[PDB]
RNA sequence: GAGUGGCGAUGAUCUGUACCCCGCGGGGUGGGUGUCGAUGGAAGUCUGACCGGC
RNA sequence: GCCGACAGCGCUCUGGGGAAUUCAGGAGGGGAAAGCAGAUGUGCCCCGCGGCGAGACUGGCGCCGGACGAGCUGC
């Protein structure tokens, strides 16, 4: 079920390194209920999901919804590598990334669903 | 030079003749498009050759299932055969109208002397199949009866279910309108049931004495009829209903015995029975409900009903309308639907989200991954019962 | 401030079919339920009689592109009761729901997605409502479905594509009637995430007209979405009924 | 409606029939008033909007009615040299011009077959049925029509092409398979009554290719028992009908079907002492078989419907015909 | 039945058919079948409680009050007996009162604020003011009204064709005064001719 | 020398169902509830002599 | 909410309204196979031009081309 499944060749490396620096300027909802919360509320411009969930339902279900809000989603393949990517010292098992007014980091978050765009 | 196109649409196959052909150069001329825009005009260029339905709403589901992915069936070679001549490429060619390049790769490769141009390549024959499907009601309605909107609207539901296997799994209905049928009759038989406790017991006292639990109080004064007739262990049937020897039978013959109140006739009794098997055959159907329910929740979403119990997992799932609404909730959000009590409610509702989209999205799902999460749920009870 | 209980009177819209709900402290957009008693996914809704039966699903331009139109100033909306709409990207069916109780029993709404699990959601609401069609096919492919669909009278479009005009170009060259509607949702982020929204926006409206279709009118969704443009042109002639 | 300018011209086109008609002394004047009148009548009728399959039938009623009269009216008055072709050729317009307008209505297009067979037009009458074909090629009425004429005409190969596109595509009833083995079995009592034709292995590959097919069923398989139940005067007639009641008792062997090709299987080349003969070996295979554990209420209603199916023949045992009446009073 | 002729007419079990074959119908299991077929044989239960209440209503009203029922029928009686509570309670309230039964809300609304009174209440869904239409009606709640406490004050104070010996007279009387009431000329008008003499 | 037990994004913690009277225990009214009641209340049960035909 | 002077402004004038009908136009919707691009009776045989087409030879460089032809058919 994971057909925007990032590639390991650095577009994995550069959507956790994406996920750091927003995590630094605060622009970063955690986990899959919190992500939820922000792609239902709209603020959310980028979602990742880690496809390294032991029942992987327990995050097929904001797919949808971002489907519906129509904000990119892309499932990189360790949700350890996600949750220290975060900062947490859990296991951060989706992720969501919103974007503010001026940012360069709202720069990051466009060429990178630039990216994802060339998956979906 | 086009000679033939054919028209594919949602009740079968149609080919047309077409004669007096289109300005292929003037193609975006207006008073070409007025002559592509209304039917007395374009009905000139257009005949209709041959139409072939579908003998059965299969294979129009076969047929969408082929021609979606660009593979003609056998039956369209057939109407072909019939209807296009036998030609090779040799030294006459025959020239057909076809909305897809790889159906027209395959029909020219089945046929050697037809030759296709596709609606994807060629903007003549885009625009003249183009217009097709604009009159195609007009222009196919002396030989189909009734609409054609249905047909297409049935064999679009039926091309989405076949493709993406829709009823195999999704059995939301039968627990959401049956825990509301299942609430309205429990209402229903509280009301009747003391209805015919007032009613038969204004004619006998002291039965609300020996015998609660309403719907056995039902039964029995379907049994016991008149204050007359009566015997303690008459036929086969009070050891079934309740105690016997020292308990029950002789305080009913007693009671009757030694009874008090009102006499009553024979027509309010047949008042009294017909209003009793009401209230005893609604209960006989809230045992079926409550047994097919459970086992068809059970087999269905497990999750909420090892968590919760299926008579407020149905609330939740009728209180949400589906798996995928209360599936695509948030905690917090299922949690809408001293600080212990509410620190459980928000642990409790954490665990019935996850457990509801474990038990939405999974194929046909399963029952120990439920019971894992009671195991959570009793090692947390134990939790704040070290205390 | 819009409560549940809250006495609210309805109106009509300027539009055929929209409904405005006007109360005390607020105004609620509105259509008309098409299946009464059941909201889609969850919504507030406004039941009345004649003077059981009037029903009006409240329309939230945050979940809905088109309600963020006519709430954003939308001279017309080409969708009247007894059209025909051809609906692009359909997420679980609820701008499909409103846009099925707008063209009423008599339309017909052509929805179409590729997700599959937006499929089923969009199975379920087009199971209840029996105006709408499901399916389930890339837009990008419009002879899979080419048995399915007729000459419509509006596009709406909705995706989020890089080739947005394409796609809508080559849906419209096969579905869309002799001066058609068309109604494109446009992210100027989705198309071109590093120029200026300004001029995405014009560089796809050009491409829609050198696509042959006649802009009309442009509007940019900006108290209800960032970066959206809504624009509202007509196939292959000025003026839409033809 | 511009039916005033084209029904302008069909009447003007009608006219110098209408002069010749005058000018001889067959018709008078105010009946030709009347025929101008009603011609017209009919022509606007036609050429109308809102038309049907039965307008279009009354005026190639009328007309057709029309040459008659004028033929039997030139009979009487012993003209020669007035002819009837404008008749016809007008016809073929008002059915050219029905056809072409509903063209799916199987009134009109047997009607114009029917018209086309009766004026001996022959070749038009293949290209009219062809026609035909290909708009209703779900059709077993058509398809069977053309495949029977052909074969009366005498080109069984073209009749086995009506057939086999005919098999190819009516394949929801049983109907076209029964008449195709049905004509080829014709076509086989023709060459044996003429006398490939030794073998004739072609009804027994309708039949066994016909097994995998939507329709085939056990009674379906009782009415290929019925259509080679005659003409029991072959070379392998029973090679045939032991093949399908062989193959039937292979594939569906516990059916009442089963059981009455049972019973009736001896019967088939008879029609004398073979009969008592092979009438009482039904009665042993009758005996055998109604005591057989199948459909029996299904056995029982194909035997009263099979003891009432022999009735109207002569020249039997009356203690036989009142105990098939005591056994269908006993079933 | 279904999942054959008793129930339904004929041609339109041609159309159950049709649509039995053209549908949408979404293959359910025998089990949920087996849930709705108990729910339906649920309800065409009650539906004999139904008729058999029907008829236990109209008998025992027949033995209660026949002047009633041979005015205007036990449903309607019962109704009125249901209101006001009684049989005697009923027949101590004025023949205007049994006209108003059942319309207090806006009677009591028209009376505290100066407006129009209800023509009738309860007995509107009775076998005549039903049968009568425009002004009629509200003439034959009235006369129905005065003739019905007349007969329930009958039955409520002292082989049932002289039981009911009231009742008949009152069905004479009134159903020959509805159509004296009903069956009447229109206003005399002049005839014009073409020049408008 | 071997085999068990161990929080947290698969969601920790915090403002918030009220106030008050007492030695984690008890009590006076909450407000929202969801029931069946109830006799209790809003709450009292139209007008009254002509009209139609001719 | 009716009435409303003076001053000022606008529309209109065989004064201003309402209804009935007769006549003259305009705009829009919906319905309609809504289809007169070349309008020659039918059938057979002989010729002429051509199409399918089994089967058969050949030239030049793995192809392309020539030129034979049972039969069947169109016009």
């Amino acid at each position: 079920a994971a057909w925007p499944k990032a590639e390991d060749p650095a577009l994995v490396q550069e959507l956790l390194d994406c996920v750091q620096q927003a995590s630094h300027y605060r622009q970063l909802k955690k986990g899959a209920n919190e992500t939820t919360k922000s792609v239902n509320r709209g603020t959310s411009e980028l979602v990742i999901l880690a496809a390294d969930t032991q029942p992987l339902s327990i995050v097929l279900h904001i797919p949808l919804i971002c489907e519906e809000k129509n904000v990119p989603y892309v499932y990189v393949p360790s949700k350890v590598a996600l949750g220290r990517a975060c900062g947490v010292s859990r296991a951060v098992i989706a992720v969501s990334l919103t974007s503010n007014e001026a940012s360069d980091l709202n720069s990051k978050i466009r060429a990178l669903r630039d990216k994802v765009e060339r998956l979906a | 030079v086009v000679n033939f196109l054919l028209f594919e649409s949602a009740v079968g196959f149609s080919l047309f003749e077409v004669v007096h052909q289109a300005d292929t150069v003037g193609l975006e001329l207006p008073e070409v498009k007025d002559a592509m825009k209304t039917l007395d005009k374009f009905g000139k260029m257009v005949k209709l050759r041959s139409f072939n339905p579908w003998t059965s709403a299969a294979q129009g589901l076969e047929a969408i299932n082929l021609i979606s992915e660009g593979i003609m069936p056998e039956y369209l070679k057939s109407a072909l055969e019939m209807n296009l001549p036998q030609t090779s490429g040799k030294k006459s060619k025959v020239v057909l109208g076809v909305a897809d390049k790889k159906l027209a790769g395959e029909i020219t490769a089945a046929f050697p002397g037809v030759q296709c141009e596709a609606a994807d390549t060629s903007e003549v024959v885009a625009a003249l199949l183009r217009g097709i499907r604009t009159h195609a009601n007009k222009l196919h309605k002396s030989l189909q009866e009734g609409d054609i909107g249905r047909a297409q609207l049935g064999l679009g539901h039926a091309y989405s279910r076949a493709k993406v296997k829709f009823s195999v799994h999704k059995n939301d209905n039968h627990i959401i309108q049956g825990i509301a049928t299942l609430d309205a009759l429990d209402k229903s038989i509280n009301q009747g049931a003391m209805r015919v406790r007032e009613w038969y017991g204004w004619h006998f006292p002291e039965l609300i004495r020996i015998v609660s639990d309403n719907i056995t109080y039902a039964k029995v004064v379907l049994a016991i009829g008149n204050k007359s007739s009566l015997t303690d262990e008459s036929v086969d049937d009070l050891a079934n209903v309740l105690n016997q020897d020292q308990d029950k039978a002789l305080a009913i013959i007693q009671a009757a015995k030694v009874s008090m109140g009102q006499d009553i006739s024979e027509v309010d009794l047949q008042m009294v029975r017909d209003l009793a098997s009401n209230v005893t055959s609604m209960a006989d159907y809230r045992r079926i409900l409550a047994e097919s329910l459970d086992k068809k929740m059970s087999e269905v979403a497990p999750n909420l009903q090892v968590i919760l119990g299926t008579p407020v997992a149905a609330r939740l799932i009728a209180h949400a309308g589906s798996l995928t609404n209360l599936a695509k909730y948030p905690a917090s959000t299922l949690q809408i639907l001293p600080k212990v009590k509410g620190r459980i409610s928000r642990y409790l509702a954490n665990k019935c989200s996850i457990a509801s989209r474990i038990d939405n999205f999974s194929e046909k799902p399963t029952r120990h991954f439920g019971e894992v999460l009671r195991q959570q749920l009793e090692q947390r009870l134990e939790w704040y019962a070290k205390g | 401030g819009a409560k549940a209980g809250k006495k609210v009177i309805v109106e009509p819209h300027r539009h055929k079919g929209v409904f405005v709900a006007r109360g005390g402290k607020e105004d609620l957009l509105c259509t008309a339920n098409l299946v009464p008693g059941e909201s889609v996914y969850g919504e507030k809704r406004i039941s009345v009689e004649t003077p059981t039966k009037t029903e009006y699903r409240i329309w939230n331009p945050f979940r809905s592109k088109l309600a963020a139109g006519i709430l954003g100033g939308l001279e017309t909306i080409y969708m009247k009761p007894g059209s025909k709409v051809l609906y692009l990207g359909a997420a679980s069916g609820t701008s499909v729901s409103h846009v099925a109780d707008i063209v009423g029993p008599t339309g017909a709404v052509y929805a179409v997605e590729f997700s599959h699990r937006s499929g089923r959601d969009l199975i379920n609401m087009a199971t209840r409502r029996t105006n709408v069609i499901p399916i389930v096919e890339d837009a990008r492919k419009p002879m899979a479905y080419r048995m399915l669909v007729p000459m419509v009278d509006v596009i709406f479009a909705d995706v989020a594509q890089p080739d947005q005009a394409r796609i809508v170009g080559i849906n419209a060259r096969l579905f869309l009637k002799q001066g058609g509607g068309l109604l494109i949702s446009i992210k100027a982020s989705c198309i071109d995430s590093t120029a200026p929204p300004e001029q995405v926006f014009a560089s796809e409206v050009q491409k829609l007209r050198e696509d042959k279709f006649f802009p009309k009118e442009q509007l940019t969704l900006e108290p209800y979405e960032r970066d959206h443009a809504m624009v509202s042109c007509v196939y292959l002639q000025k003026e839409f009924e033809g | 409606a511009w039916v005033a300018d084209k029904a302008r011209f069909y009447l003007e086109r009608a006219a110098p029939e209408l002069r010749e008609w005058e000018e001889k002394e067959i018709f008078t004047k105010d009946e030709i008033r009347n025929l101008v009148a009603k011609r017209s009548d009919f022509e606007h009728l036609v050429l109308a909007p809102g038309t049907k399959p039965t307008d279009f039938l009354n005026y190639v009623n009328w007309e057709r009615s029309l040459d008659r009269l004028r033929a039997k009216r030139c009979a009487r008055l012993n003209i020669r040299s007035v002819t009837s072709h404008a008749s016809q050729a007008r016809t073929f317009g008002i059915f050219e011009r029905a056809v072409l307008k509903h063209p799916g209505s199987i009134e009109l297009w047997l009607a114009y077959l029917e018209f086309a067979a009766q004026v001996k037009a022959t070749k038009r009458w293949r290209r009219i049925m062809t026609r035909a074909l290909r708009l209703h090629p779900m059709n077993a009425s058509l398809w069977t029509l053309a495949g029977r004429r052909a074969a009366q005409n005498g080109d069984m190969q073209r009749a086995r092409a009506h057939f086999l596109r005919g098999c190819r595509f009516c394949t929801r009833e049983p109907t076209l398979w029964l008449e195709y083995a049905r004509c080829e079995m014709d076509w086989l009592a023709r060459m044996e009554a003429k006398k490939p034709a030794l073998s004739g292995a072609i009804p027994i590959a309708v039949f066994d290719v016909a097994r995998k097919q939507p329709f085939w069923g056990p009674a379906a398989a009782e009415k290929f028992f019925d259509v080679f139940a005659k003409f029991g005067h072959l070379s392998c007639h029973e090679r045939i009908i032991s093949h399908v009641v062989t193959t039937m008792q292979e594939l569906f062997p516990n059916h009442p079907c089963t059981w009455s090709v049972h019973i009736r299987q001896p019967l088939v080349g008879v029609d004398t002492p073979a009969f008592p003969k092979a009438l009482r070996e039904s009665l042993a295979r009758l005996k055998a078989a109604l005591q057989s554990t199948t459909d029996r209420k299904a056995l029982a209603t194909k035997m009263v419907a099979w003891m009432d199916g022999i009735l109207a023949i002569e020249k039997l045992d009356a203690a036989i015909r009142t105990v098939l009446e005591h056994t269908k009073r006993s079933l | 039945a279904l999942g054959l002729s008793e129930i339904l007419p004929p041609e339109i079990e041609a159309a159950v058919k049709a649509a039995a074959d053209i549908s949408m119908g979404t293959e359910i299991s025998t089990e949920d079948y087996e849930n709705i077929k108990l729910l339906a044989v649920q309800v065409v239960e009650r539906s004999e409680y139904r008729r058999q209440l029907a008829e236990y209503l109209q008998n025992r009203m027949k033995a209660i009050s026949p002047n009633m029922t041979e005015l205007i029928g036990a449903l309607v009686g019962a109704r009125l007996i249901a209101h006001s509570g009684s049989l005697v309670n009923l027949a101590k309230n004025p023949g205007s009162t049994i006209q108003i039964l059942g319309a207090e809300k806006a009677l009591f609304r028209a009376l505290k604020t100066k407006h129009a009174t209800p023509k009738y209440g309860i007995i509107y869904h009775a076998s005549l003011v039903g049968q009568a239409s425009g002004p009629n009606k509200g003439k034959i709640a009235r006369q129905l009204a005065a003739k019905i406490a007349l007969s329930v004050r009958t039955d409520a104070f002292e082989d049932d064709e002289t039981r009911a010996a009231v009742g008949i007279q009152a069905r004479a009387k009134l159903e020959n005064n509805l159509r004296l009431l009903e069956g009447k000329p229109l206003n005399k008008g002049v005839a014009l001719g073409p020049n408008g003499i």
